[PDB]
């Protein structure tokens, strides 16, 4: 009863999509709220345990640029319900609008990311499928990181996963699937690394190769990396080290949320500004 | 003729956002002689503020345009003609507000908070052209404009209290100044932090018209100290 | 003292800097010129007169409101009047200047009837904001050629252009709104903007979104 | 508990202003965060009790009209962080800045707050301080209730948006969802007044005591000329003189929610502009 929601209270509208395990509808409740539920009459053990991680997850969340979790419902079916986010995801505006951001705009999204990201990371919880998708703007203007489905907290007895279409984002380690943990900090980073490649050049990486199945075995192999020399010229110097450092190879000698945070941030305050200072006004 | 009829007018032309008509009702009343009184000293400030920001603002939009013209040759000489036409509007009406200051306003102000409003209000007409004006007068300008500033900054505070609105205004414009003029962001921001967390201190004293008076002019230099350190 | 071109990037430039009158002088040596403007030289025309007339038309409303809550002060009174009045003068030559570019120039070098009904629209709009202004003895006289102007671009309007059509539905809007304000004929004007909004929506883009708004508000509004 | 942040992790940095019980800084914290921190040496038995009972009311609010609660701390001097809000309050805006505010802008104000407190009431919370120093902007796109040092989970100075019932204080709590309600038509007029009400008395004493008989109730024909006649009748249920004539928040917000829905452009007849 912590954060449950009672049945009937939650008018829920049109479908808007799906998320990680369950589709996502528009809903009412005290204004507008974001739904991701089960189409299901039963949940199997495996669907509520996976359900049962997301709001434990979620319950810890209090962060301006993470999708503010609101509350739970079991009654009809399972569903997680979040703020509603007038707008599309990042992944919409890069890829699917080609919305012309400016590069300021662009280097806010990623240090509000970064934000988000070592708030996160503090409180010891990996997102493990951080992508364009899963950051949605709210009024074209703040970043919330979402979908927490594949989330953990860094335990011993961590985890156990649907990785599916989206590997993109997914490290080397990830790919080959060989090592004690191939999900951690450091595959977050990588998969950071990927938004920023996307934020600087404005396509998805591995966009101009001729064939589609071995990309992975050349991303797992090492054999291919993102091309950095399709970032825009007016990125800064600093942004594009700092990708090239999140997105290297080897696990150990790529940086942490609060260096890369301190990065974005020193950064930023280096491009010149884009207002004037105000005078005293007429009275 | 009357000087209040001239103040009347004023306040009808400033209903019918006609400007040029309140600062002309306005520089008639400053040239009678008398020192103004508050509503008259607003009413004349309101009026020219107006007046040169249509100015200051048409002058920005076609200066970036003069720069930003590569190819053409003929139009950014187009654009270059035009901007010095606004700027000679804009040279006119900063001349004939300083004129109005050294002239009567200056000399008439008996009291401490006239002297350090008009001051203040020669410095910020000072720094209206120094930021059109190119190389020659450029230096004069921003001197007169600096040393404007700071007689009013020391009468400031030496006879009025932190939380003032006429001080706290002040210290806006002359970080402001420091920050556009000379480009000398630190300085700005020591002037603007001192006198906003001078007047955060005492905040608690204020009436509650006192409190909207000074909050008024403390958030614009919080938003100049955020949009300055970012 | 220069080139059309030359004329029409100082207007261009005017614009982008809200300096409305010298946009307005630009375009009127522009149209002195004799030749029949463009589309964008047309636009240019319209968008500026209608700002600088706006100002005008915005001031008369605030001081004749003025005027009439003032009570038991003449002085007061006899201010905002001479205020009035030349605020008046200036509203008034404003639109002389117009219509007479427009009998002069605008309307007889218009080749396809887009062009003309648009001037004549753009006659009865002026003549109409001269309305609003007018006295009583000659006030008759220009509300009729308001309407008569008004009119004989509407006869070519519903005839020549699809219903989705800007310059019709504007047409229309300032028409029935010439119907109830400056006369008072509701049920014309009603008449006119319920049929125009219907048949708009029976059949540019965004731009008649927005006036379909409008029509929607007045019905609304004038109910 | 889960909330705690340890010491160390936030550098508090300008001090900004006032709140409940305590002095505001901002404040870096995975980014900025607003801190509200009582800088007593050694907290007294009444302020322990003040500082977790806003903690435990906080920490039951998960909404996007609601300041987002992100933690506390105890270790140097006790502290509320909550997301930090770069607009500054409503009441800045309205009577000190006096932005000029589109009758949009204002409507979609008033319906924020009116979900922020029908969440708040839903939870059986009642904030006992709703007013516009209370209502903080987001960078022009959200509005945020803050400051529950007042508030409190209904279990059985700012005089101008106190009910009347409240300032008589003749029953042991006059504080009540009503109250709140009132709180709230008080903020409406300030939205569609663009004043405080009662301008023209010159002392609190006085408002108190007419308010309190019911000779004085705000002057509803200082509302602007543009605003929708359903909001100037919502804000007259809001504000009854007598608790139980007043509506609930479900109804307020799904009145303000329509009639946000539908509003004209422009009050009178309007020609075409394409300028
Ligand atoms: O690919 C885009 C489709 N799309 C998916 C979501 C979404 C995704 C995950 C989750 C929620 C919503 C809510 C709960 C959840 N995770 O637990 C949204 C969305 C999020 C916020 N506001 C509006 C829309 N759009
Ligand atoms: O009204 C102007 C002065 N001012 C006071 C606050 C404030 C007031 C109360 C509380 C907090 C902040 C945080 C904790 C709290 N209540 O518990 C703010 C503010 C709020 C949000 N973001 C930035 C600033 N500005």
């Amino acid at each position: 009863d912590d954060w449950e929601i009672p049945d009937g209270q939650i008018t829920v509208g049109q479908r808007i999509g799906s998320g990680s395990f369950g589709t996502v509808y528009k809903g009412k409740w005290h204004g507008d709220v974001a739904v991701k539920m089960l189409n299901v009459t039963a949940p199997t053990p495996q669907q509520l345990q996976a359900f049962k991680n997301e709001v434990g997850v979620l319950r810890k969340t209090r962060h301006v640029n993470i999708l503010l979790f609101m509350g739970y419902s079991t009654k009809p079916q399972l569903a997680i319900v979040t703020q509603w986010c007038e707008g599309s995801s990042l992944y919409h505006h890069l890829h699917a609008s080609e919305t012309k951001f400016e590069m300021k705009k662009l280097i806010d999204i990623a240090r509000q990311t970064a934000r988000g990201m070592d708030y996160l990371h503090a409180k010891s919880i990996i997102h493990r499928d951080l992508k364009s998708n899963n950051i949605f703007l709210h009024e074209d203007n703040t970043v919330k990181i979402g979908d927490f489905g594949l989330a953990t907290v860094k335990s011993r007895w961590s985890g156990s996963e649907q990785l599916s279409g989206s590997i993109l984002w997914m490290a080397p380690e990830v790919i080959r699937m060989q090592d004690s943990n191939p999900y951690s900090f450091q595959s977050d980073v990588y998969a950071f690394g990927i938004v920023l490649y996307e934020l600087m050049t404005g396509q998805l990486p591995y966009s101009n190769i001729n064939n589609r199945d071995q990309i992975i075995e050349m991303v797992g192999r090492g054999s291919l990396s993102p091309d950095l020399s399709k970032v825009r010229s007016n990125c800064p110097k600093r942004m594009k080290r700092l990708m090239a450092e999140c997105l290297k190879k080897k696990r150990d000698e790529r940086p942490s949320f609060p260096r890369i945070l301190a990065e974005i941030e020193e950064l930023a305050r280096e491009l010149p500004k884009i207002h004037r200072s105000a005078s005293e006004p007429s009275l | 003729m009357d000087k209040n009829e001239l103040v009347q007018k004023a306040k009808l032309a400033e209903q019918a956002e006609r400007y040029d008509d309140m600062a002309a009702c306005m520089k008639s009343v400053t040239e009678q002689g008398a020192e103004l009184s508050n509503e008259e000293r607003n009413l004349l400030s309101v009026a020219y503020k107006n007046v040169v920001g249509a100015r200051r603002s048409s002058w920005r939009v076609v200066s970036s345009i003069e720069q930003k013209t590569e190819g053409a040759e003929k139009k950014q000489q187009m654009a270059r003609e035009y901007r010095e036409k606004i700027e000679t509007e804009l040279r006119d009406i900063c001349n004939d507000v300083l004129s109005l200051l050294e002239k009567f306003l200056i000399p008439n102000a008996s009291q401490a908070e006239s002297k350090v409003f008009y001051l203040k209000m020669k410095g910020d007409y000072y720094r209206y052209l120094a930021e059109v004006a190119a190389g020659d007068d450029k230096k004069g300008i921003v001197d007169q404009s600096q040393q404007a500033y700071q007689e009013a900054f020391e009468i400031s505070k030496k006879e009025m209290q932190p939380t003032h609105p006429i001080r706290l205004g002040l210290a806006l414009n002359f970080s402001v100044f420091y920050y556009e003029i000379l480009n000398s962001p630190e300085k700005a921001c020591s002037l603007a932090k001192t006198a906003f967390d001078e007047a955060i201190a005492e905040l608690d004293t204020l009436s509650e018209e006192s409190y909207k008076d000074s909050t008024l002019i403390m958030q614009l230099l919080r938003d100049n100290l955020t949009l300055w350190t970012s």
